[PDB]
Parts: structure tokens; sequence; C-alpha cells
């Protein structure tokens, strides 16, 4: 979708905000929001491109301007809600409860040795989005494409700076996890990967650094043949 | 930058809090959330995986040819000879900065960021000041807010990433340090120089 998390090319967003040093969580509930990726990954709340789309249908403004986390809390919500793991009423009234009662305890749980198996080899063992596919790839290095200007309301990587721009294909990567299908419920459908290199020119206008590309990743349905 | 609507950064805390101690009691109570596993995801990315793991795979490439043609080839084959690799650094791909061309990454979509090498990013690093900025005013941006100068004549190049690639950058050997050790060398090694917004420190 259009959504306002789309950042690139943005103006006005303000200055960096970067103390000169940070601690990795600056709150205990920053870990619980970090921890809650696994635990509702492996509960099957959603994957990793629907988690994205989560997030982007926040709030624009509160997207803008909340701490990090917040993002990812709200998407946990969005999927709880979605599948009907979580009850949207009980949640609330829990929330006026804690507030509340900030030190109330936790319910009681058991341990789980599953758990921790499942975050070990997760962080060591990775969640590889590589896939085979059939079809050979359409594209190469060197190749002159164009990106689509299609405008889908659900989950796309399609950056609005760079639709309907054209690039250089600069490496095809191989096939992985399809975000407009996955991020939709829609299976991982997986699609060949390319990096595609666009001049500041082409993204900018006339005036764009002369001296200056990006380069972005571009799954194949999203680019099609201009000079090969 | 002020906003009349927002609330102060205490009552917003307190709020976010409570909100999430709500939504972490019920997935307790689903069975999928445990205060272990929570401890466990905070100790590795406090303790366990950081820029340190990064610096290594810099120096080796430094101090070894034929380790950083491999690097270049494939970063996860290469950064897994070192053990380093796993969660949201499954597919790595480094850049290698020069004379001629300075690289610099960034997620302008969301986040992404290599954990396996670099930890869990910094807060400006996810935030939507760098984030819009950087693929449109590069230079001018790493001149303003990081004090680094790129010459307009040396071309930049700005990764986004859109996808599960994970790009990370290999800074340039700092002048004045022939013959230094490894563990030396990473001294130099900073997670600003890996995604490129500085170099690699001088001296
Ligand atoms: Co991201």
């Amino acid at each position: 979708m259009n959504g306002v998390y789309d950042v690139g090319g943005t103006d006005g967003l303000g200055p960096i905000n970067r103390p000169a040093d940070e601690p990795v969580f600056r709150a205990e509930w920053e870990k619980v929001a970090f921890a809650m990726f696994p635990a509702t990954f492996r509960a099957g709340f959603m994957g990793l491109d629907e988690f994205r789309f989560g997030i982007e249908q926040m709030n624009p403004a509160e997207y803008l301007e909340s701490p990090y986390y917040w993002h990812w809390i709200r998407t946990y919500i969005h999927h709880g809600v979605r599948t009907g793991k979580i009850d949207l009423e009980e949640l609330e009234r829990r929330t006026q409860y804690y507030r509340e009662n900030p030190d109330a305890p936790l319910p009681e749980h058991e341990q789980k040795p599953e758990l921790i198996e499942f975050v070990n080899q997760a962080v060591y063992g990775g969640l590889p989005a590589s896939r085979e596919v059939d079809r050979p790839p359409k594209f190469k290095e060197g190749d002159v494409v164009r990106f689509s200007t299609a405008s889908p309301k659900g989950h796309a990587r399609r950056a609005r700076y760079v639709r309907g721009k054209t690039g250089t294909v600069v490496k095809h990567h191989g096939a992985y996890i399809y975000p407009d299908t996955a991020g939709n419920g829609l299976g991982e459908c997986p699609e060949h990967l390319y990096t595609v290199r666009f001049t500041a020119q082409e993204l900018w206008g006339p005036e764009g650094d002369p001296n200056s590309s990006v380069y972005y990743d571009c799954w194949e349905p999203y680019i099609e043949l201009v000079d090969t | 930058t002020e906003n009349i609507l927002r609330k102060s950064d205490e009552e917003i805390q307190k709020e976010i809090t409570a909100r999430v101690k709500a939504l972490e009691s019920m997935l307790i109570e689903q069975g999928i959330l445990t205060t272990s596993m929570i401890d466990r995801m905070a100790e590795i990315y406090e303790n366990e995986v950081g820029p340190h793991l990064g610096a290594k795979v810099v120096v080796k490439a430094w101090t070894d040819p034929e380790f950083k043609k491999r690097l270049l080839a494939d970063g996860t084959e290469a950064c897994k000879e070192l053990g380093i690799g796993g969660l949201q650094g499954e597919d790595m791909m480094w850049v290698e900065n020069t004379d001629e061309v300075h690289h610099v990454v960034v997620c302008t979509l969301c986040s992404c960021y290599p954990w396996p090498v670099l930890g869990l990013p910094p807060n400006w690093f996810k935030e939507p000041q760098y984030r819009s900025r950087v693929v449109r005013e590069p230079r001018q941006l790493l001149k303003e807010e990081f004090g680094f100068e790129v010459p307009p004549s040396k071309e930049i190049k700005v990764w986004d990433s859109s996808s599960e690639m994970r790009f990370v950058v290999l800074p340039q050997r700092p002048a004045g340090t022939d013959g230094w050790s490894e563990e030396e060398l990473a001294t130099l090694v900073t997670r600003e120089s890996m995604i490129g917004v500085e170099p690699a420190k001088a001296v």
C-alpha cells in the first residue's frame, strides 16, 4: 500500500536524533516487545511479510513518532485479532488493569524448553527465505528494466520513489518468498530476485546528484525489459 | 520536532508499558510466551550478537585477500567460515568501499539490518529521518549528520534493503595500519563504518 511508512524521498521529517550512545533496550517493555516476535511467529500469528504489513497499517502520525518497538506491538495485536487469537475486549480490560496496578504479577505459567530451543535455532540457524523454483530467471546482469507503476493496496515492497523508474539489473540472487503474496496471506509463491541500480537523476530529476545511484531489490514481477 | 498534539514522553511510556504488560499476560496464558523465552532473546542481543562480529569479518578481509574475495562473492557463506550467521543475515551481500566508490545502507520501508554481524540497529537507523533522506541526499546527509565529507567526484551508492538480502559495507582499511594485528585493526572498525555513514577510524 501507499502508506506513510514508505518514507524514501520524503522531505520535512526533521533532523536525525542520534544520542552519542544508547542501550539496546531502553525499557523493559522493549525487551518484551522484541521477544514477542519469535513467540507470535512460532504460534502462527503471522510470517515476516505479514508482520511488516501490520506495521504499515498503523495510524501514520502514531507510526512517525512512536518508539520503534511500539510498531511491533501494533502488528502483534493486528494479527492476533485477524486470526482470532487475541480478544480485543479482554486486551482492553487487561490494559486498564495494568494501568491501575502496574506491579501486579504476570499470570502463573510453566517454562517451556521447546521455546528456548526455538529461539536458539532461529537466532543461529536463521529463517532463510530463499526458495527453489522451476522457472529460470527472466532477467540477467546488464538488462535495462522498468519498475512497475502498480499500486496494490495490500502488502508489497514497491517504494513509491522507484515506481515507473527504469534501472539496470545488478545481480540475480535466486528466488525468494514473494511479499505481494506472502504479506497478504496468499503464500510464499516465490519469485526470482534482482538488485537493480537507479541513478539519482532518474529518481530525483535533472538536478539530482550526477554521481550517486540507489540500489533496490526487485522481485521478477516488479520489472519488465527495456534494452537487453 | 515539536508536535503540540503529543503527550509527554513519560505519559507515552506509562501507557505503552501497560499495553505491553496486558498483551504479555495474554500470550503467557496462551502458552506461547514465557519469561525464560523473553530473557533468552534479550541476553542474545545484549551480550552475544553485536558489531564486534562484523568487525572480525572486516579485519579478516583486510588481512586475507582470498577471504575478501570469498566475502564479496557470497557474504553468507564467507561469514559462516567464522561461525557468524543466522537470523536476519541469512542472505548477506558485502560491498567494498574504494577510492572511487562509497557505499551506505538503508531500509527505507522499515528497519532491515544485518543482525548477525551488527546486532540490533541503533534507533536512528530505524527512524524516518535517516531513512527518508539518505536515498535522496546522501552526500549532504553524510556531511551534516555524521561530519563525513564525500568529495562530489566520488560516487555514492545507497543500498535500499527492500528484500531479505542484507547489505553490509566493507570499509577501506585506514592508512598507517601496515602490519597491524587483527585485534589492533578491529579497534578501528565501527558499526557506523559497516553501515557506511562513517569511514573506519583514522590513525
Ligand atoms: Co526494515
